[PDB]
């Protein structure tokens, strides 16, 4: 079945992806997992009282005492998420650059690739910070409960719920950072994003990422065959939630956002 | 469009 030939590179690929992955992002899944269980204490926001007291105890990077904050928790929260998304786009861009061969793609296609993959890999990586009760925030300094989010007014309460539903099923796969490094790499190099004009060199890379992932999944998960196909089917699900997130943006929008994000959502799908 | 993104790839 499986041999030990020049698959040494496949493993060389995964090591390289892991090493830049672990320094590209703040909180690895390993680290967040330890916080979600104890060994290491975030402030828990379950309450409007805990909210109002959370913004006091937690040091959010996007806020400064001198600036005007909207009297509107739903809006003060969207603010932080926008700031974090802007930062996440930059961290994902840096990671994309470390994927062997990416920087030699046509720069117009690197842009297209990053445009469609960012939020998918954002939702993928968000699960690493979630359990069934809530999600870690502020580099693990805070913890916002799932049920408090759902209680926010009007449509904002419907933003994070699909993400929780995704994370629950997705975390049951019990992937680790080493697996996550190669999976997001496979996401970024999706050769079926709309608007690509030099596909073949992208597919060639994705295949190398795909077979490196499969080999990684067999070596690291003896207790579950078909983990590979299950992940691929997850990439299908990540697209649907993006489609469902945009429609929600529209609802709110017809009732703004950082030029980088507006740049990303403009003419998406 | 994609000028902010295009700029980040150029680094
Ligand atoms: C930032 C932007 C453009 O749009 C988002 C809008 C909302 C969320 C939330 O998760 C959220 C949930 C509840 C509240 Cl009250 C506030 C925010 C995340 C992203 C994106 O897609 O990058
Ligand atoms: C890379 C990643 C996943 O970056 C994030 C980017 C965007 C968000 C959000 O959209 C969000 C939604 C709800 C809340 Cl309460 C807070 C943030 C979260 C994390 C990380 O940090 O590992
Ligand atoms: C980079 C990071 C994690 O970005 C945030 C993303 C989301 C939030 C929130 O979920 C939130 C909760 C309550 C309030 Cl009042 C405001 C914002 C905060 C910060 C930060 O800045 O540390």
């Amino acid at each position: 079945m499986q041999l030990n030939p020049e698959s040494a590179d496949l493993r060389a690929l995964a090591k390289h992806l892991y090493d830049s992955y672990i320094k590209s992002f703040p909180l690895t899944k390993a680290k967040a997992r330890a916080i979600l269980t104890g060994k290491t204490s975030p402030f828990v926001i379950y309450d409007m009282n805990s909210l109002m007291m959370g913004e006091d105890k937690i040091k959010f990077k996007h806020i400064t005492p001198l600036q005007e904050q909207s009297k509107e928790v739903a809006i003060r929260i969207f603010q932080g998420c926008q700031f974090r998304s802007v930062e996440a786009v930059q961290e994902i861009t840096e990671y994309a650059k470390s994927i062997p061969g990416f920087v030699n793609l046509d720069l117009n296609d690197q842009v297209t690739l990053l445009k469609y993959g960012v939020h998918e890999i954002i939702y993928t990586m968000l699960a690493s910070l979630m359990n069934k009760d809530g999600v870690l925030i502020s580099e693990g300094q805070g913890f916002m409960t799932r049920e408090f989010l759902k209680s926010l007014r009007k449509p904002f309460g419907d933003f994070m719920e699909p993400k929780f539903e995704f994370a629950v099923k997705f975390n049951a796969l019990e992937l680790d950072d080493s697996d996550l490094a190669i999976f997001i790499a496979v996401i970024i190099l999706s050769g079926d994003r709309p608007g690509l004009l030099n596909v073949k060199p992208i597919e060639d890379i994705q295949d190398n990422l795909l077979q490196a992932l499969e080999l990684q999944l067999k070596l690291n998960h003896p207790e579950s065959s078909q983990l590979f196909a299950k992940l691929l089917q997850k990439m299908t699900d990540l697209r649907q939630i993006v489609t469902e997130h945009v429609q929600l943006l529209q609802v709110i929008k017809k009732t703004s956002l950082h030029p980088l994000l507006q740049e990303i959502y403009k003419d998406l799908y | 469009r994609h000028k902010i993104l295009h700029r980040l790839l150029q680094e």
